[PDB]
């Protein structure tokens, strides 16, 4: 058991004791943030397309 | 996300909706004319969630009152807390809706819907951060059922990113105004499956039985049913109306309760059931709120499995004992909670008790046993629909038999979807 | 010296920030208003504490901190709290609408509209630095902001500051103090996307801190305040070498070299003794041997696991108080022959000891008693993979049914990112087993 | 009302423990993948020990000690004995074994080879004790229960798994005289039923033929080997202070030579009991291992010795 690299100072000390030896770019991030926004806007479009068909059925019943 | 906009539609919607503002105005120390006369600062800390502030330090509910006849809305204004509501938000037609979904959804209500949305926009405009909408209605009549779902579809178009929650009273032969309720309810259920984030299934069957069997009221009025409803409405809004270190809005709660988008129909419950002197112990609250007898939707939770559960305990009690009891029922009845959603029962405690009770507990269960409710209305529907009985009331207002066939099929699909996760 | 910027993301990140910066203030003798009487070079400096604090002409000592949250209510309590004067308002960034415990909402939806602002406010602090080391990032695995927005930040911080090191302080989800049901999803998603961007990460299972607060502080139902004050002691222990005079762990690069040889396996276990209640009338003070020996008891670890069934790549004992080298060596001599401490073949079986003579500082009216000597052992053991296995199993159960998935997909995220992220975690579990068995 | 899960369907021992638990009205069985249990009756390979003791408000117990495989695999057992100071290379009760990866008679094992030419390569006991009438080899099986506290309980009933064929020094290829396993025999049942001699008879034979007892001549050495083996591994596997708890039933296989010396052959992690003794042992597993941790509404002998030096 050896006590190596002992360093001392006024507020403390440290040592080691050995018992035994032996990224995507700014383009691709802003791209795929927006690709999720395209799917977000397509899904909201599909909803407002679906709700628009309900509005025309509502007109067809009263007519 | 702080402000909620409340809408109450129809006779039922306005009746239970009036009781909601009666209960919570008492809890927040707001008197019948709108002035604050409380004591705790906790009563005003999140008062903006349900009230707007007016001149002279008056508090006005963010509440819109809808109906196709004046009758019930004249009773709201005459009633105990009726003076607190903003007069501009009373939006009403004259001819009524004769318990007819078609009248509510397609003809009479179509004439009135846009002026209701003008008042919604007026309220939504002066909202720092609108979190969503809440609605009170029955599915058995015409206005609340037909127009209420029409409003829900219109609100979703104009506010597609906001949360839509409902307290939806389900019809029953035991508390029945007309034979066509199953028709109106089936048409409404299909709307809610599409357009709401959470729907609290208040079953008048269940409220009757709780009043009859477990409260010993021989002849229960609507007030006795509505008493049980308002206790639950208060309970489910507690964690938004107060703190207590809980950092949750309607969306955050919706995200944790709804694992599948179509299956958002909850089984409400309350302990203790009232119409007392001895305060309940934490073990009693836990056993009662999980008991079938205390369920506001007439289903047997043993016939299904819990996808998620939420429980909010009110009063000054041991949070250690709450944790212990909530863990006791799960670990001793673990078959009835799905293993494929770990830790699906979550709990909160609020120090302020409701009026009268020293400590209470409100139960929100997303169980697959709610298929029983939808099966019962599906059976009543088909009994009449197979002989096209009473359809003339709906075809006279422009509807086709196809629309009924679709709605029958959409609800039977919901039932099949609930069965899928009950066996998984 | 070289400066360190601390970033606090989400409720958990922010409230843990509060506790740390409160504690750092008491340790360096900095007061709430920001004055430090013992500091003689007014207007600037290159002392060890200047790595964490900057200085102004009036004498104020200002944290190199950025607080980020997608809703205001938690950071509002920092603006109105005891240390309100300490921070400049531009450090405290808030949105209006939160991530609703949804990774996808925090990362993609709401993340996008605030990421460019935050990096700008981070750049305002980096430009005050003569030589930036890098970042200490504080967040929860379970929250939507904590999981989602943090991973977007870490992606951009690699681009804007490629030469700098990034350390994580992560709160791993515990059902007993969480009301979120979808944390397993959030935790795996953010671990997948943050992995290549994080140099060294210190996990803290809320389960372990909670039971320490029950068992050792006699607290019946531990609050976040109980947990955060205990966490910030561990955090301080870990960061003390960056803030005080010393030769062990003097910069952020040395944490990676000492603790992380295999780059992907960068999750060192923290163990900490002693935790003693202030309400305790009679306490017999524990020795160097006793508290060093407590570093190998599972019940003191930040994550509950069994180091005996696993292997070490690195160990570091950071002592605070009356401790001397020979007491530490005699304690390690005793412990080696009793306990099962097996190292990997390519690593030297050894300990890097760091001692600071100043005993741990305790928060006035806190739960922790004053102690003569304490220690935080940082050991890179393969046993911590136990935490990944649990998380991954929970993930697998929910994901098999597609439960809750629609909430993520509805915020623009693709279903494929779920199984893509799980496969990284599947490889990570495999990497740990190769090394440790 | 406690709860358990069963994840080993082959286990003849814990099938009976499962049955005995159920037949009380205080233990409900759950599904194989339910997390909310008190007791796990676990799988042999890859038991998920990392998932135990993390369910709040449930004291969790499992029927396997993690790391106990280092005693039960043959390769590891040999490496354990040579490397541990308290057992050592000069261990008197273990045959001389060596590890090579895939009187001078040896035996190879992990397809068993007994020769002088030619896994582990072990010294073969050329002059064993031979029962009479028969002139035949045997091995002794002792069942050992280590509970959550690390109390080492030896079960009073063991069994001699006998060879039926006369032992032969020259003829090695004939396996039925050298190998004394229950499956390899099935002269199957000439002298005793299913080649199983219980302790009452074997004591009596020693009294009559050798003028000694089982307790003195053999069992004192067995108790010493069991206790030395388990206390050696106690620091590595003990679940004292741990967030979950473990017990385990082990099977110790012994060989008694001509001069009445006992030798350790193998320790077994998932042992099966003898047909007669199931009912008593499995009730013992319940009383001592399970009911101590989970109380409801002696067949063992405890191994403890504190000699001061
Ligand atoms: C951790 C803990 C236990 C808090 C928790 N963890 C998951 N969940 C929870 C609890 C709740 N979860 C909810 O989703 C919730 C929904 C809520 C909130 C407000 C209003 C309405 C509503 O439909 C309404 C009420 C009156 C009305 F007139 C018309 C409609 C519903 N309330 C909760 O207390
Ligand atoms: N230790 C500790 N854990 C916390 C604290 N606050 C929240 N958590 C944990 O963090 C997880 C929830 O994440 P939060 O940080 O609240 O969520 P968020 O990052 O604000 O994200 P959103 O709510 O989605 O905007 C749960 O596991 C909580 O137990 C805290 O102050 N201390
Ligand atoms: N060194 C030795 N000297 C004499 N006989 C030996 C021996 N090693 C093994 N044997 C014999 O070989 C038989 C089986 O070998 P061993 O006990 O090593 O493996 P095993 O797997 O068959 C036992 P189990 O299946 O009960 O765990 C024993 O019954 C024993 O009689
Ligand atoms: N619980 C409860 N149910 C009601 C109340 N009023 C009506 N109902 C039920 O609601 C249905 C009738 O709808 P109603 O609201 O009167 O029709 P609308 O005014 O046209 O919406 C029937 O199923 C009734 O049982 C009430 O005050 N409380
Ligand atoms: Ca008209
Ligand atoms: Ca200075
Ligand atoms: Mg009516
Ligand atoms: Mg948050």
């Amino acid at each position: 058991m050896e006590v190596i690299e002992l360093n001392k100072c006024t507020s403390g000390q440290s040592f080691e004791v050995i018992l035994k030896p032996p990224d995507p770019s700014l383009e691709e991030i802003q791209k795929k943030l927006e690709a999720a926004e395209e799917r977000r806007k397509y899904q909201e479009a599909e909803l407002l397309k679906h709700l628009a068909e309900k509005r025309e059925h509502e007109r067809e019943v009263i007519q | 996300m702080r402000e909620i906009v409340h809408i109450q539609a129809g006779q039922c919607g306005n009746q239970i909706g009036a009781k909601f503002w009666e209960v919570i105005s008492d809890e927040h120390g707001i008197d019948p004319t709108g002035s604050y006369h409380g004591d705790s600062d906790l009563q005003l800390e999140r008062i903006n969630v349900y009230y707007n502030e007016a001149t002279g330090n008056k508090y006005v509910p963010r509440a819109i009152l809808v109906d196709l006849e004046p009758g019930t809305m004249d009773s709201v204004r005459s009633g105990p807390f009726g003076q607190i509501f903003r007069p501009d938000n009373f939006v009403f037609g004259q001819s009524g809706a004769g318990n007819n979904w078609a009248k509510g959804h397609y003809t009479e209500g179509a004439e009135l819907v846009d002026s209701v949305l003008d008042v919604v926009r007026k309220e939504s405009e002066s909202c720092d951060c609108l979190q969503g909408f809440q609605l009170t209605h029955s599915l058995g009549g015409g206005t609340g059922s037909g127009m209420g779902t029409l409003l829900i579809s219109k609100i979703r178009e104009e506010y597609p990113d906001r949360i839509m929650n409902t307290f939806s009273v389900m019809p029953s032969p035991k508390v029945s105004d007309t034979v066509v309720e199953p028709y109106n309810a089936t048409l409404s259920v299909h709307q809610l499956v599409e357009n709401t984030d959470e729907t609290y299934c208040i079953d008048n069957e269940a409220l009757y039985d709780i009043c009859f069997r477990t409260l010993k009221l021989t002849t229960p009025t609507y007030g006795d049913l509505n008493h049980l409803v308002s206790a639950t409405m208060s309970g489910v809004t507690t964690c938004l109306r107060f703190p207590g270190q809980l950092n949750a809005d309607l969306r955050k709660l919706a995200v944790n309760m709804v694992p599948f988008p179509r299956l958002h129909f909850f089984m409400p419950g309350f302990a203790p059931l009232t119409s007392q002197y001895r305060a309940l112990t934490v073990p009693e609250l836990t056993q009662q709120m999980f008991d079938s007898k205390n369920m506001m939707a007439a289903c047997d939770p043993r016939h299904g499995r819990y996808l998620t559960v939420a429980a909010i305990f009110r009063g000054r009690m041991s949070m250690k004992e709450v944790d212990e009891q909530m863990l006791n029922v799960q670990n001793k009845n673990s078959s009835y909670f799905v293993e494929w959603i770990p830790n699906n029962v979550k709990t909160a405690v609020c120090d302020i008790p409701p009026r009268g009770l020293k400590m209470s507990a409100t139960f929100i269960g997303n169980s697959t046993a709610i298929q029983e409710l939808f099966k019962r209305i599906s059976e009543q529907f088909t009994a009449m629909f197979r002989r096209k009985a009473f359809l003339h009331w709906y075809t006279g207002e422009g509807m086709d038999e196809m629309e009924f066939t679709e709605a029958e099929s959409n609800m039977n699909d919901l039932v099949s979807e609930y069965q899928q996760y009950q066996d998984a | 010296m070289r400066e360190c910027i601390s970033i606090h993301v989400g409720q958990a990140g922010v409230q843990i920030g509060n506790a740390c910066w409160e504690l750092y203030c008491l340790e360096h003798g900095i007061q709430p208003d920001g004055q430090m009487p013992s500091d003689k070079t007014i207007g600037g400096g290159d002392d060890s504490f200047n790595t964490f604090f900057s200085e102004t002409g009036a004498g104020k000592h200002v944290p190199r901190a950025v607080f980020v949250d997608l809703e205001p209510t938690v950071i509002d309590e920092v603006r109105t709290g005891t240390y309100r004067q300490l921070f400049h308002p531009e450090q405290l960034i808030t949105g209006k609408e939160d991530a609703a415990n949804n990774y996808a909402r925090g990362h993609y939806t709401i993340g996008k509209e605030i990421i460019d602002l935050v990096l700008d406010r981070i750049r305002k602090l980096a430009d005050q630095c003569t030589g930036l080391q890098g970042f200490l990032v504080f967040h929860s695995f379970g929250g939507g902001t904590g999981s989602g927005f943090t991973s977007l930040l870490m992606e951009r911080l690699s681009v804007d500051y490629g030469k700098k090191s990034k350390l994580e302080f992560s709160i791993y989800p515990a059902p007993q103090v969480s009301t979120a049901v979808v944390e397993p999803y959030n935790s795996i998603l953010t671990t997948h996307t943050t992995l290549e961007h994080s140099d060294c990460a210190f996990m803290v299972d809320n389960e372990a801190i909670y039971d320490i607060c029950r068992r050792n502080l006699d607290i019946e139902r531990p609050t976040y305040t109980n947990l955060n004050r205990l966490i910030s002691q561990i955090v301080s222990s870990i960061t003390a070498s960056l803030r005080f005079d010393g030769a062990l762990n003097v910069d952020l690069t040395e944490f990676q070299t000492n603790l992380v040889p295999y780059p992907r396996i960068h999750f060192p276990l923290a163990t900490y003794a002693p935790v003693i209640s202030a309400e305790k009338a009679y306490h017999e003070q524990l020795s160097v041997a006793e508290i060093t020996n407590a570093c190998f008891e599972p019940a003191n670890q930040m994550v509950k696991c069994d180091p005996r069934h696993g292997k070490y790549m690195a160990c570091c004992l950071l002592y605070r108080g009356d401790v001397v080298p020979k007491d530490v060596n005699a304690a390690i001599a005793t412990i080696k022959t009793k306990r099962s401490i097996q190292f990997v073949d390519w690593c030297p079986t050894g300990f890097k000891v760091g001692i600071n003579y100043q005993p741990p500082t305790v928060v006035p009216g806190g739960d922790l008693a004053k102690v003569q000597r304490a220690v935080c052992m940082l050991s890179n053991t393969t046993a911590i993979a136990e935490a990944w296995a649990r998380l991954d199993h929970k993930f697998d159960l929910m994901y098999a049914k597609r439960a809750f998935v629609h909430w993520y997909v509805g915020e623009g995220m693709e279903e494929g990112e779920f199984s893509e992220a799980r496969e990284d975690m599947a490889a990570l579990e495999k990497d740990y087993e190769e090394v440790g068995v | 009302m406690y709860t358990f899960v069963v994840r080993d369907e082959n286990s003849s021992v814990y099938a009976e423990v499962s049955r005995l638990l159920l037949a009380t009205g205080q233990w409900k069985r759950l599904r194989k993948d339910n997390p909310r249990f008190n007791l796990m009756l676990g799988e042999r390979n890859r038991l998920p020990f990392g998932r135990l003791g993390h369910e709040p408000g449930l004291v969790q117990l499992v029927n396997y000690y993690r790391g106990a495989d280092k005693l039960c695999r043959k390769a590891s057992l040999v490496k354990l004995i040579k490397t541990s100071p308290e057992l050592s290379e000069s261990c008197t009760w273990f045959p001389e074994s060596y590890v090579i990866y895939p009187g001078n008679v040896w035996i190879a094992k992990s397809g068993i080879l007994i020769s002088s030419e030619a896994h582990v390569i072990q010294k073969y006991l050329e002059k064993p004790l031979l029962l009479e009438p028969g002139h035949r080899k045997f091995d002794i099986r002792s069942w050992v229960l280590v509970d959550h506290l690390y109390n080492i309980y030896l079960y009073r009933e063991g069994v001699l798994r006998t060879s039926s064929e006369p032992y032969n020094s020259a003829n090695f290829q004939d396996k039925t005289c050298h190998l004394t396993n229950h499956c390899i025999q099935k002269n199957y049942g000439r002298y005793e039923e299913g080649n199983e001699m219980f302790f009452e008879e074997f004591n009596q034979y020693l009294m009559d033929a050798l003028n000694t007892t089982l307790e003195n001549s053999i069992l004192l050495q067995i108790k010493h080997i069991i206790r030395s083996c388990l206390m050696c591994i106690e620091p590595a596997i003990s679940t004292k202070h741990l967030h979950y708890q473990s017990f385990q039933l082990f099977g110790f296989d012994f060989m008694v030579d001509e001069e009445l010396k006992v030798w350790l052959i193998e320790v077994n992690g998932a042992p099966a009991c003898a047909q007669k003794l199931y009912a008593e042992l499995c009730q013992g597993i319940v009383d001592v291992a399970i009911s101590s941790v989970f109380p409801l509404a002696s067949i063992f002998i405890k191994l403890h010795h504190h000699h001061h030096h």
